[PDB]
Formats: structure tokens, C-alpha cells, sequence
């Protein structure tokens, strides 16, 4: 087994395969996965409190497509924090929002508008 | 300011809460602003007479935005994009008469030399803000207004929707009156009643009751 | 290198009548679902405190778009 710190992780690489020891990638999740720090808050400075329902990234991880209580889609830009296009697209909410992994598609589910 | 309007009103000068309004009011706006002028609060005391007075339309609160309403109640400037209430009686009214026609507008410049006291009940409010005043006089100064014209003139109706409206003008006679109530025109009235009543009707069919001087409503 | 989509979608140009031809559909739903006390207080709570200036309209759909997506999402099968 692969030792438990990661410095005798490291030493031991050097002359072993690719992680260190059985179970070594395993403890390289540990310590990356157990860490986390808030880089960038994206409100929604038009009504002075935000109104965000769902959360997804787009399918080049350019802009993350959040999701109003109103009913429309805003795009922001990881990288500026700006808003970019909002789109009307429903008349309730956005519960359920994913896009396809070609970029040419997008699915979006609603509260309760009659088309759902 | 209008003379004739005043022949019986020089009583409402002398009771101890007048010089609280004309003189606080004033000092208001020697501090703040209070969204109307003194030249659109007497606008309805210019435009009609107290001869033709055949409709009675209370107003609570004037419209707190820079550039927007003049004096008359449920009303507003004409450049401005009209109010929605305003747009929502204007449902019924193609619902009744044919020959509907729109305002296209917010002023209300048309409607008011027909029989309409489009009074506004507190005919001031402040900048920005709605109910922030006190009763400073506003309201007893009309109190003394509307059930006095309850002796002198006549010819009256009352659609008196909203409960702020049925406080004040509820008892007035049914003999020599009609009152009709409903909801509210605007559309944050969850009990509903206004969502077609055909009320609009009753300027023109009431005063079958009376005889009086005719209206038209298509006056836009 | 990634383009934002041309927004060709439904557009609302008549705002003062979109809404009218929601407002009434903001409380064709939620009488659907909830008993009609709350509904006038809190649309007579705001009307005390945006009154007829557009300000409480869309705040009003702003207010009841807020509780009816977490009001189908808290796990209320129509509170």
C-alpha cells in the first residue's frame, strides 16, 4: 500500500508506477478533494437581490448558464463576471436545466408554464 | 384656483387642522419634495365646474415618480407610458361600448370635462416614496368636500371600489343617489368582482335615472 | 473562441400587456393551489407599500414565482 503522506507519495513515484502504491490514487483524492475556496459570487444586480433558480456550465465551460425566477436563462462569463445574453425562455421558473455536450443543444424544464 | 368652486367652500378655512396642511406641506417643501406642484393640485378645481359634477372617483395615492402625474386621480402625464390599472379599466370599456377608440395616453384630459371628480383623496405625496406622510390634513379637507356636495349639487354616482374608497363615501342616500361597489381595477385584487362588471355602463344609465347633463365616454 | 447565441427567441415587446396576459395567469395557479388569504394580504402588503406603479406588478411576479417554484420543490404535491 501506497504510505499515507504525500511527500513519501511523491518520493515513492519517482521509482514506482503511476500513483505510488495499491491504493495511492485514492489518497490523491483525499487531500484534493477535501479543500475548497470561493473564487468569484455572481449576483444579479437588476432588482438589487438575486433570483437564481438552477446552475449549469455550457459546453465549453466559457459561461455557466444560471437560471432566474422569472423564467429566463442569464449567460455570464466565468472569466468577466458579466452578463452577456439573457434569453426569454419560460414563463414560471427554470427547474432543470443541462446542455448537450456538442454545444448545439439545450434542455430546460420549467415550474409550471404549459409547455413544461 | 377656481371662485365659483368656493361660493359655500370659505368653510373649510377655519377648523384647527387646515394651517397644519397648507403651512407643513409647505414646509415639506421647503425641506423635501412632495411629488405635485401647488399649480396641478388645483387642476380639477380649474378644468370642470361644481355645475356639471355627475361622477364621483376617489384616488388614494399619487404617483411618487419625477414627471408623472398631475392632480387628477388614477391619472398621469402623457408622455409617460400609461398606468396599468388605467390600462385595465380600459378592458370593460370595449367590452361595452362598440365604437371603442383608444387613449393611446396616460392624461386623462378628456374624461374630465364630462361629470368625473377625479379626486385624489391625499392629494400630495413625496418624492420616491408613497405613504410616507401623516394624516397632515389632506383627508378632512376633502371629508368636508365630498359629503358636502352631498347638500349643494347633485346628480352623483358612486364607484367606490377598493376599501379605501368605501370608508369615506358609504352612506350617502340612495334616494336621491346610486352607489355601486365592486373590486378593484387594479389587477393585484385577488378577489375578483372588477373582471367584468359592466359598471361603465351606469355613468350613461344612471343619470336615465336623473336627466342631466349627457356623457360620452369615447371623449379621448 | 465560443459564441453566444443570436436571441431569436419568444420576445415580450408588449411588457404593459405580456404581463397583463400573466398576471392573471400568476393567479390562475396559485388560487390552484393555496387559499386566497394570503393571496390578497400580501398583494394588498405591497399595494400599501409600491402601490399602482408598476413596482409592485412585476414584484408581485416576482414574489409569486419565488414561492411557487419552492413550493414545488419543498415536496408540497400543490402547497
Amino acid at each position: 500500500q501506497a504510505p499515507i503522506n504525500f511527500t513519501s507519495r511523491l518520493n515513492r513515484r519517482a521509482s514506482f508506477p503511476k500513483y505510488g502504491g495499491v491504493d495511492g490514487g485514492c489518497f490523491d483524492r483525499h487531500l484534493i478533494f477535501s479543500r475548497f475556496r470561493p473564487i468569484s459570487v455572481f449576483r444579479e444586480a437588476n432588482e438589487d437581490e438575486s433570483g437564481f433558480t438552477c446552475c449549469a456550465f455550457s459546453a465549453r465551460e466559457r459561461f455557466l448558464m444560471l437560471g432566474t425566477c422569472t423564467g429566463q436563462l442569464k449567460l455570464y462569463n466565468v472569466f468577466s463576471g458579466q452578463e452577456e445574453a439573457s434569453y426569454n425562455c419560460h414563463n414560471s421558473a427554470i427547474t432543470h436545466l443541462e446542455p448537450s455536450r456538442d454545444g448545439s443543444l439545450l434542455l430546460t424544464s420549467a415550474t409550471w408554464s404549459q409547455p413544461l | 384656483f377656481g371662485e365659483s368652486w368656493k361660493k359655500h367652500l370659505s368653510g373649510e378655512f377655519g377648523k384647527p387642522y387646515f394651517i397644519k396642511l397648507m403651512g407643513f406641506v409647505a414646509e415639506e417643501r421647503k425641506h423635501y419634495t412632495v411629488y405635485p406642484p401647488p399649480h396641478q393640485v388645483f387642476t380639477w378645481t380649474q378644468m370642470c365646474d361644481i355645475k356639471d359634477v355627475k361622477v364621483v372617483i376617489l384616488g388614494q395615492d399619487p404617483y411618487h415618480g419625477p414627471n408623472q402625474a398631475h392632480g387628477l386621480c388614477f391619472s398621469v402625464q402623457r408622455p409617460v407610458p400609461p398606468p396599468p390599472s388605467l390600462e385595465n379599466i380600459y378592458k370593460e370599456l370595449s367590452t361595452d361600448i362598440e365604437d371603442f377608440v383608444h387613449p393611446g395616453h396616460g392624461d386623462l384630459s378628456g374624461w374630465a370635462k364630462q361629470g368625473v371628480l377625479l379626486l385624489n383623496a391625499v392629494l400630495t405625496v413625496r418624492a420616491h416614496q408613497a405613504n410616507s406622510h401623516k394624516e397632515r390634513g389632506w383627508e378632512q379637507f376633502t371629508d368636508a368636500v365630498v359629503s358636502w356636495l352631498n347638500q349643494n349639487s347633485n346628480g352623483l354616482v358612486f364607484l367606490l371600489w377598493g376599501s379605501y374608497a368605501q370608508k369615506k363615501g358609504s352612506a350617502i342616500d340612495r334616494k336621491r343617489h346610486h352607489v355601486l361597489q365592486t373590486a378593484h381595477p387594479s389587477p393585484l385584487s385577488v378577489y375578483r368582482g372588477f373582471f367584468g362588471c359592466r359598471h361603465f355602463s351606469k355613468t350613461n344609465e344612471l343619470l336615465q335615472k336623473s336627466g342631466k347633463k349627457p356623457i360620452d365616454w369615447k371623449e379621448l | 473562441m465560443e459564441q453566444a447565441p443570436e436571441d431569436q427567441g419568444p420576445q415580450r415587446e408588449p411588457y404593459n400587456e405580456w404581463t397583463l396576459e400573466l398576471l392573471e395567469e400568476l393567479k390562475s395557479e396559485a388560487v390552484r393551489h393555496f387559499p386566497r388569504i394570503w393571496l390578497h394580504n400580501l398583494g394588498q402588503h405591497i399595494y400599501e407599500t409600491y402601490g399602482d406603479t408598476w413596482a409592485g406588478v412585476e414584484a408581485i411576479i416576482r414574489i409569486l414565482q419565488q414561492l411557487l417554484f419552492i413550493h414545488f420543490r419543498i415536496g408540497c404535491r400543490h402547497s
